[PDB]
């Protein structure tokens, strides 16, 4: 009776194979799913490759020249694992912690493996 | 009387123009705080006090 | 050096060597936890000292030395208001 | 206080479609292909008619075809095909290209349009910022070739959203948008959209609840029940607010009298002193940890750092991306580009400064308008005047963009494209109209 009222809704919605909205002299040619990594690599060769041709002509608008640049002035470091101010970082396993109840409770008992989970969130899972 | 006119705030910019007659004809420093910034033009008797004060850039 | 126990003030830049920790190779024993701690220290300051201070002509080092030379009257009465 | 609990469930939809048959075959179509939400409609009529989450499923049904109930709120309509649902729009832009021939398909059966050749009417398309030319030349293909178009145009969507809310079209603002994915701040200048002075941040709305199911997964490595995605983004869009100033606020944030009101439990479905211990208070709240209620464990204590989730925008190095945060753009455009200086205000950027628009998906956030003033006064001179203007709906005014572009005719000729432009110029040509993209050289 669920099954039956999805069946319901597909009839109401179906279009054949030949679609009506269609332009009538078309059809699918090769399509694969292409990587959006893979979209900004070749994008990337495109310009250097025009670049390349072009210097023996700076871009005005790319991907890469809109993409925002790194700041300038020094970030805020925040504990790792409680959000709060972090004085201290650990010289073990590079975590930084807020106070005493935090390392003794959390970051001494840590397990091997989840430190780079933890430094994964700030994008410094070095391990690669 | 008198009037106590006075700037607080951060040292966001320190140039100092030369224009030389080895001495600096003026000092611009801009200041900011938290209502917003103003740029001021100094002489170079404050440049001076400022060199001895060891300011750098970013010091209220 | 490797080992030694030292306070260091952040604001003044001061470190003072309290000495060195307990290792075999002055000893005093290692500190106990929570660094950056928020320290209270009470000041009783005599009122000779701030109008030997406030009087610009007499430094502080009056007050060891004792040549105060006949600290004058508005001094003091600023003191009293301040 | 007695604790409440908060249930994370989404109901479906049991009216899933509607349409009618009835259409004009000269007025165009106006489109939004919105990462979070596709947005539908005609010309004539001032709000979109058709909003969908951009989402298909290909139900899989024995005895019958296995080919059912492709596209729209129907995936809503069950939780299974919700579940199942595959969004075709990837990071920078979609992946599977017949899978969005499906959606316009749908789209082209919801509006009632009777075909006449492939499509007798032109399309108003969106599109994101600094396309890669293989996408654009799929765009080509698919709209020219595949679907007969008279005329397509596409441009950046907030700056659609600026022309909107200022339709004289000539006028000088800054945009600042907040999408679903990607997130950017354009400068215009006498009504047109100066993109090789724009900056575009990779964080979004997508790692926003990325990084809040990341955050909630830490903080409880033994939680018994899963939690899911669409209950991380009920979760994101209920309890998050922007701080005034996240520097004050992080000391006091698990101070004992400020977790009474901060604090809100999340109940998940299911069927050595305390105050001295600010683990106790971080991970269970202001209420006394009870070990052995399964209430207790399934009650997600969120809230004790609400703020840090939205925060990231303004500082994306807490998302691990290193690029500078809304506020370092907005000190760089406003005092350093377009003649002005530190201490000298130039007149367009007294002018931006005097009209900023803030729009995208992002926007529903709470406590974003007063930050960003605070932000924008911290670093102007004093007596620049700052008006920041919010929408009711910021998500919906893309669509807006697109009626008015429609209705604005001498504005409209501009910027259309025709078929006979496209074959004889190829798939890489752009027309440089304001509203919209730029050419990758001079």
């Amino acid at each position: 009776e669920r099954l039956l009222f999805l069946r319901s809704v597909g009839e109401r919605n179906e279009i054949g194979f030949p679609s009506r909205f269609k332009s009538a002299h078309y059809k699918k040619p090769t399509r694969r799913h292409k990587s959006a990594r893979q979209l900004i690599s070749d994008e990337n060769k495109r310009i250097n490759a025009l670049l390349t041709k072009a210097n023996k002509l700076v871009p005005k608008a790319t991907y890469f020249s809109v993409e925002a640049p790194p700041s300038i002035r020094p970030a805020k470091k925040y504990c790792d694992v409680t959000g709060l101010k972090g004085f201290y970082k650990s010289p073990t396993n590079n975590i930084r912690y807020h106070n005493a109840e935090i390392y003794q409770l959390i970051v001494k008992p840590m397990a091997p493996g989840v430190d780079q989970e933890y430094l994964k969130l700030r994008g410094a899972n070095f391990v690669l | 009387k008198e009037t106590k006119e006075v700037y607080e705030g951060e040292v966001t910019e320190l140039t100092p123009e030369d224009a030389e007659n080895k001495t600096i004809s003026h000092v611009i420093v801009g200041l900011k705080s938290a209502k917003g910034t103003k740029t001021l033009r100094l002489d170079p008797t404050i440049y001076e006090s400022i060199q001895r004060e060891k300011v750098s850039i970013g010091d209220v | 050096l490797a080992g030694d126990v030292i306070s260091i003030d952040k604001a003044s830049g001061k470190i003072t060597k309290l000495g060195r920790s307990f290792a075999r190779s002055r000893f005093v024993q290692c500190p106990e936890g929570e660094l950056q701690k928020r320290k209270t220290v009470v000041h009783t300051v005599s009122l000779h000292e701030i109008d030997v201070i406030n009087s610009r002509t007499q430094g502080f080092l009056a007050l060891f030395t004792g040549d105060t030379g006949e600290i004058r009257s508005e001094v003091r009465d600023q003191i009293n208001t301040k | 206080k007695a604790v409440v609990i908060d249930d994370p469930p989404l109901r479906q939809t049991p009216e899933p479609f509607d349409e009618q048959s009835a259409y004009n075959p000269q007025s165009p179509i106006a489109i939004d292909f919105g990462s979070s939400k596709l947005r539908a409609g005609f010309v004539n009529h001032a709000t979109p008619t058709h909003i969908f989450p951009n989402a298909l499923t290909k139900f899989r049904d024995r005895k019958l075809n296995k080919n059912f109930t492709f596209v729209g709120n129907d995936t809503l309509l069950d939780q299974a095909v919700r579940s199942q649902s595959r969004s075709p729009f990837d990071g920078p832009f979609v992946t599977n290209w017949n899978l969005t021939e499906e959606i316009l398909d749908y789209t082209f059966h919801h509006l009632g349009v009777v075909p006449d050749n492939g499509i007798p009417n032109p399309i108003l398309l969106t599109e994101r910022l600094a396309t890669v030319q293989s996408q654009r030349t799929n765009w080509y293909q698919i709209l020219f070739e595949t679907y007969n178009v008279p005329g397509v145009t596409f441009g950046i969507d907030s700056l659609f959203s600026f022309y909107n809310y200022n339709p004289s079209g000539n006028k000088t603002g800054l945009v600042i948008s907040c999408g679903h994915e990607d997130t950017n701040v354009i400068p215009v200048v006498d009504g047109a959209g100066i993109l090789t002075d724009a900056k575009r941040i990779n964080w979004g709305g997508h790692q926003a609840v990325d990084y809040l199911n990341d955050l909630m997964a830490l903080k409880y490595p033994y939680f018994p029940t899963k939690m899911s995605y669409l209950q991380y983004e009920t979760m994101y869009k209920d309890y998050c607010y922007v701080s005034r100033n996240y520097d004050e606020d992080i000391e006091k944030i698990l101070t004992l009298e400020n977790l009474d009101t901060n604090d809100v439990v999340v109940e998940a479905p299911f069927t050595y002193d305390w105050r001295n211990s600010i683990l106790h208070l971080f991970l269970r709240g202001p209420r006394p940890h009870d070990s052995e209620n399964i209430h207790e464990q399934h009650q997600m204590h969120l809230n004790v750092e609400r703020i840090r989730v939205p925060e990231v925008i303004f500082q994306p190095t807490m998302g691990g991306q290193d690029q500078a945060g809304i506020c370092e753009l907005s000190e760089t455009i406003l005092l350093k580009k377009f003649g002005s200086q530190p201490g000298k205000l130039s007149q367009t950027s007294i002018d931006m400064v005097n009209n900023v628009l803030i729009t995208g998906g992002n926007a529903k956030v709470p406590g974003l308008k007063e930050r960003i003033v605070k932000e924008f006064t911290g670093f102007l001179p004093t007596g620049t005047n700052i008006t920041v203007n919010m929408s009711s709906d910021p998500s919906l005014d893309a669509w807006k963009g697109m009626a008015a572009l429609a209705r604005n005719e001498e504005q409209y000729r501009k910027t259309v494209i025709s078929k006979k432009e496209y074959e004889e110029y190829g798939p890489e040509y752009i027309k440089e109209h304001k509203l919209g993209n730029t050419k990758y050289f001079e």
